[PDB]
């Protein structure tokens, strides 16, 4: 019982996208689909809903071409068609499988989601900067390392460190967001015996630009 | 009293064999009946439209030949009630539930002929009735044919045969077994007297003649309507309503069935020319609607799986509805030979289907199908109007299959059955005997 | 439309522990689900029709209310607990969701493991100097970091960015970004950063000098 | 014939207060027969509980099986024969003596013995239904609204016993048409005529079906699947399948009551012989509810998983003759608890059995035993009760399988036949006979 | 309805193959489903049966694991695995929907079928030589073209004209083998005024080798 | 397993004709099916249960028989019909097919459209060189292709391929291809064609000339 959205990323101001749900695990027809998106801070709005035999489509309160909502039940998908995109639409887009109890009616199984970005910013690759520390800093019982990942667009890239397997006392923080670009850091505390004797890299992944990329973070001299 | 319960009790569902193979061969016969009826009514309706089609580019001559052929064929059917069996007249159930109180006469020398090649004239030329009077009735005299010509003596006998051969009929015209023996123990039994209808035997002679439709009616069903949506439990009140508003028609329905008898009565006043006439001309009427609105005429089958779908608008429902009411009621009240049964399932599904469109969009939160409705409202006027919810009900089930729709179905029909009791309303089958019943005395 | 609001808009609350948010309506309404999302994964189906526990959901957690007012209760809260919890209504339509309520755990207070960077080598030759401050793993939430520049306060080219509460001990940590050009930042010295934190009056101090 | 237009003009109005009085008699037997539901699973549950407790001495579970099961059979039996003897067995007969005016309804006596004296024999795991209880609960709710209310009349005494005992196997299936239907059937006095309004026992129906389905909705008691239909060139096999639950269905009439006869010399009528056997049996069943659960509970949980083909021969021959011996034990000793249900079950192992074995005689029909396992279902229910047109809507409603109407009606009629030639009698009108006749004797 | 089986072809003898048979347009998952099969030049033959809950399955009188049906009805696909591959399985293969009346039951709903091919030669593609008339054509009311098709292996090729637009008057001739090669040509009548006024285009398909050719009838210089 | 035998394996008929063929069996068999296999397409479900017709089958044709011997009949024959019939049991198992009963259609003359061409250049800059010479729409099917080079007969190296009776002219059409190297083609200049069939007594000439 899995439902999977797909066709987010970035789209241009007063564009257009098309949105996927492939359906899996159950009858697809039967049941009620619906969109509901998810605005960066804010909480969960609904869009609209569409029954098996896509005679009643119903939208929330939004003017008219704004949002087509479709199905093909012989592929076992759901659409959601955005018209002239703005940035209240730049937001993270759930499909959801209708059900009930009583007969008041709710949102029974969701999907992961996809983010949208409404943003005439161009895509960017990332750079990648060690973060090792000084000849001034004496080691404790811990050490933290880190590297910096600045100057990329879109939303998201990838931090792990050595290949996923130094997975303990790792901290990401959010990305922000400054003229058009992004910015994030990521940390690795670990013990003072571990570094520099043993190498630690880390692996930054911005799939948007094509971008892999490793940095090895060496003590300075 | 008690002494006698503990010899009854043990000696119940004990049916002597010879009325049980007996009611085996009534089925047999009823079924290969109801079947040969049913292929003549078909390969009629087939001849009209092949003569349309020989008069395509005319439009008034297309319109003369539509007319013409339906009160050629009318006026047969009414010709043939009029100078051989009168109690062929209207559905032939009514009549039925007398012989099954010993108050009519089961005249089958008289009436298979006249109900058979009767009915195959008024169906066959597209007019507005349905096979279930002409079944049924056949379908009786068949179960006192058997009686007669194997000379079987008893009032178990008499009673039972005469019962399983209507049932048997009804089961027939609908391919539902259930129903027709439900129809039987719900309406015709005698309904204050206890009878010695053999349930049991009932059944056999369904079994048969539910068999002989299959050998030759495979592959197809008179109704497909598809699997619908469920119905959830905060949204039955609105079929609860659904049956007040059938509760309250029922019985206005049934004011205008008797009182078109009267009104159509003193256009003829009993004379065999001006009532063949005058029922060609209403034959005619169906013939030219069937053409020009073919919602508007014929039996309703066709109607009623685009009408559940919701192919159709709301303008349209409402026109098909008030025509259908007056065409089934020149079609039945005018004494035609050919039950009142089906048109009803045809009028409660559309009034069903209109409720439900009002339904959808004033609830978008109930998630509503106007389908659901139409199901429900289906046996709805069956209940309001005959007053055998339980029979109207399963009838509805065994055609749709739709069970996941039980309780609105229910509570619709049974909302039906209340408000038609409480606005003074009375059993069509019930009262149009006792009319009969009545004026036998009142010339006395 | 129909506008639900919930009671704490953020609260805390140690393992085992009875938990209550609110879910209040401006018109009247009937029947409310409860929705349980973990950031990151999908919103889940917690408690539906007022008060019921979906497949799976453990005993710990209940609904009630009716009219206008409803909440969401944990007798017995645990780790596995925390997340935001969203109220939704489909007794009028369209539908509408609450604003959310996002439960947190609360634990005792831990000071900031501060450390701080140098600009690398690498973004020195693109002509760009950012100095990283990794204020890691303290509780409360609540912090304030200041930056000196030759021992000269600074709050232009600062930026500030804290990850959501942990789960591995239930810490927060933040991290200050300082953005200058190689020139402005080749002209001076002494680079500090100061955390100040609940758990201390004095300022953790953490600097490094380019001599 | 003047009496007769007079009758016609009359018939199907019922008095509006005995209309309203049957909707509260549903309204409330609907939420009796939840309350019984949730109970009996709420003691399963605890006896599965105590199982987890100790799993692992294999001889010690096998003791707190037998015990728990014992200990709450004894709290049943005893129940009964303290306060009110009428409630032993099913209790369908009971009421049917009752429409006939020939046995009282003490409901302030059999109300809390049924219901708590049920909970202690069906959650303890023995082989028993719900709609014995549930019927006769049913009845008695009836009269007690008859009672409170004072009414007056033939009809209102007839009508609103027979809606509550309607409104109770309804309430016990999900099954409104069956409960209906099961009245003006099996119950309708059969030799005179009645009071018993058709309209208000509907009433009942609804409102108690609808009290089901506000506890227990979202969930079949039976789950199925839609399965493959049945062509006119099989339909011989299905008559086959009626004789010879034609010929079972009297024999098994005779153990039922042989057995009673039996079990009733172990105690001789002394309360302390009967607690202690009816404990003996009622922890049978919890030690078998364990050892092979199949032999031992209600019957609902192996029914989708035989018709589904998934249990071998061996293991369908081997259920059906534990699930005789096990059926008998249970209602033969007077434990309150219906017969009704157990039968669902042996029909189906039965049904299923004759399906494995028509599938490889004949690959040309392409058959499916799950066909002769939903024909067979309400089969034994037809041959021994001999409510077939009951039997068959009851499985039609519950498997919702309409187009094999015609093998289930063919098989039901087969066995109707057959056990009126072998000289069988329906068993629920000779129970209330034999009870009858030794009220006399 | 339509019934469309694939993975026909080449395959070597004592080897094996996996035939598929996608439906579409009716219930799949209520059909007993059924392969076929023929010889060229000769008769009608069931191979087996598979029921939609895959618990029946009946064979002809073969061997151990000869043929193998299974079913998927999340793909609304019918298999068949064939082993041990001799010339007597050299045939075209049908998949069939299984149905009754009485009860007798028939093979209701026929595919297009696939060719098997067991010899141990190699796919070769076709090779498609345009065929117009020698320079100095006596040109009457009609003008016959044609396409010459050589050198492919194994059976079968499709010909069309213009896309199949072009119905009427077109000939196409069974191929002969020579050398382990089969070669076929195609004819077409035209007005003699619709050519070389207006395109004429043979459409060759060589599902073996996944090749089309579609050669362009010109007139010789 | 039941042995279906059809009676004419082979037969023609002119349209108009009442037409029958006959499936006979081993056993005893009952309700039989048959199906239609027009030339190039898959079997179609015709006649099933003995006498019944599929939706869209022509009132022409009619099926009956019983126990050892049934019988497909087509009252007036039509030249659409030309299809080899298989007949079909599953009374018994496994299910059996008949051996087919192909029906051919007698019809007027047709005098063959002869149309010769030349190898192509493409084909040429590769290594070999085929002549092909169509003759199309004749009836009856017997006819008889002659190949000459520079008047001289040429015998090896010949190719025929003959349609099945088309469906709706019912006529036959046949191709002859002379397959020859680059260098055996090139050494000579005049290629002709000689059709010979019954409607005429004269053989009909197509040829081309290099020069
Ligand atoms: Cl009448
Ligand atoms: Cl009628
Ligand atoms: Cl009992
Ligand atoms: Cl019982």
């Amino acid at each position: 019982v899995r439902l999977l959205e797909s066709g987010g990323g970035l789209v241009q101001p007063g564009g257009s996208l098309k949105l996927s749900c492939a359906a899996s695990g159950f009858d697809y027809s039967r049941y009620w689909m619906s969109w509901v998106r998810q605005a960066p801070g804010k909480g969960l709005k609904w869009i609209g809903e569409i029954n098996p035999v896509s005679s009643t489509i119903n939208y929330t309160p939004s003017l008219k071409d704004k949002f087509i909502i479709s199905r093909d039940n012989a592929k076992d998908t759901l659409y959601l068609q955005i018209s002239k995109v703005r940035s209240e639409d730049t937001a993270l887009y759930y499909c959801a499988r209708l059900y009930y109890g009583y007969g008041y009616w709710y949102f029974d199984v969701w999907g992961a989601g996809t983010t949208v970005t409404v943003s005439s910013a161009k895509t960017t690759p990332p750079s990648v900067y060690p973060l090792a520390p000084g000849s001034a800093a004496a080691a404790a019982s811990m050490v933290t390392l880190g590297c910096l990942v600045k100057g990329y667009f879109p939303e998201p890239v990838t931090v792990t460190w050595n290949s996923g397997s130094l997975a303990a006392g790792v901290h990401t923080f959010p990305a922000v967001l400054q003229a058009a670009l992004y910015t994030l850091s990521s940390s690795v505390t670990v013990p003072s015996s571990s570094w520099p004797s043993e190498t630690v890299t880390c692996n930054v992944a911005h799939p948007a630009s094509s971008t892999k990329v490793d940095k090895k973070i060496v003590p300075r001299a | 009293r008690r002494r006698q319960l503990i010899r009854q009790l043990l000696e119940r569902d004990k049916t002597p064999l010879a009325i049980l193979f007996m009611a085996a061969v009534v089925g047999t016969l009823v079924g290969l009946a109801a079947v040969a009826f049913d292929k003549g009514v078909a390969w009629l309706q087939n001849q009209r439209m092949g003569a349309l089609v020989h008069t395509a580019d005319n439009y008034p001559l297309l319109l003369t030949v539509a007319f013409l052929c339906s009160a050629v064929l009318a006026m047969f059917g009414y010709f043939l009630v009029r100078k051989y069996a009168p109690e062929a007249g209207g559905s032939g159930i009514p009549e039925i539930e007398g012989a099954l109180e010993d108050q009519r006469p089961v005249r089958w020398w008289r009436v298979l002929p006249v109900k058979f090649f009767g009915g195959l004239g008024t169906l066959g030329g597209g007019m507005v009735l349905g096979r279930e009077g002409p079944t049924v009735q056949i379908g009786g005299n068949i179960g006192r044919m058997v009686l007669d010509i194997f000379r079987l003596k008893g009032d178990e006998a008499r009673h039972t045969l005469l019962a399983t051969g209507a049932a048997a009929g009804l089961a027939a015209a609908f391919n539902a077994p259930l129903a027709g023996i439900l129809f039987i123990i719900e309406e015709m039994r005698p309904c204050f007297r206890y009878t010695l209808i053999s349930i049991k035997a009932v059944f056999i002679g369904v079994i048969m003649s539910t068999i002989m439709y299959r050998i030759f009616n495979h592959e197809v069903a008179l109704i497909d309507v598809g699997k619908l949506s469920d119905a959830p439990l905060n949204t039955l009140w609105l079929y609860l309503i659904l049956g007040i508003i059938f509760g309250i028609f029922g019985p206005i329905f049934n004011k205008w069935v008797l009182g078109m008898q009267d009104l159509l009565h003193r256009v003829h006043g009993g004379n065999i020319t001006k009532w063949v006439l005058m029922g060609g001309a209403i034959g005619g009427l169906c013939g030219l609607l069937g053409f020009v609105a073919p919602a508007t005429s014929g039996g309703g089958f066709n109607l009623i799986p685009i009408a559940t779908a919701g192919n159709f608008s709301m303008g349209m429902l409402v026109f098909i509805f008030v025509a259908r009411v007056i065409t089934t009621l020149l079609c039945f009240s005018s004494g035609a030979p050919g039950g009142i049964f089906a048109p009803m399932l045809a009028l409660g599904t559309v009034l069903g289907t209109a409720f439900g469109m009002v339904a959808v969009e004033l609830f978008p939160q109930y998630h509503l199908e106007a389908g659901t409705f139409a199901i429900a409202g289906m046996g709805a006027l069956l209940a309001a109007s005959i007053r055998a919810p339980l029979t109207g009900i399963i009838l509805v089930l065994e055609m749709t299959d739709n069970y996941q729709l039980i309780l609105p179905m229910i509570i619709t029909g049974l909302g039906a059955t209340l408000l038609a009791q409480f606005t003074g309303g009375k059993p069509l089958y019930s009262a149009i005997l006792a009319r009969t019943l009545a004026k036998q005395e009142a010339e006395q | 439309d129909i506008v639900l609001t919930q009671s704490p808009a953020i609260m805390s609350a140690a393992p085992g522990d009875k938990v209550t948010m609110t879910c209040s309506a401006s018109s009247s309404v009937s029947y409310i689900h409860w929705y349980q999302q973990k950031s990151g994964t999908s919103p889940k189906r917690w408690i539906y029709d007022t008060s019921k526990l979906t497949s799976g959901v453990p005993v710990r957690f209940s609904g009630s209310g009716s009219g206008t007012s409803y909440s969401l209760t944990i007798n017995t809260m645990e780790a596995e607990d925390a997340a935001t919890y969203y109220c939704q209504q489909w007794s009028s339509h369209p539908q509408t969701f609450g604003g959310g309520t996002k439960l947190e755990i609360l634990r005792a207070d831990a000071a900031p493991t501060v450390s701080i960077f140098p600009p690398s080598s690498e973004q020195l030759t693109s002509g760009g100097a950012s100095v990283v401050c990794f204020l890691n793993n303290f509780y409360p939430k609540d912090i304030n970091v200041k930056w000196k520049i030759d021992g000269s306060e600074r709050q232009n080219g600062v930026l500030n960015s804290w990850t959501d509460q942990d789960s591995k001990d239930s810490t927060y940590s933040m991290s200050s970004t300082l953005t200058l050009t190689k020139d402005e930042y080749e002209r001076h010295n002494s680079y500090t950063c100061e955390a100040t934190h609940k758990t201390s009056t004095s300022p953790i101090v953490k600097s490094f000098n380019r001599a």
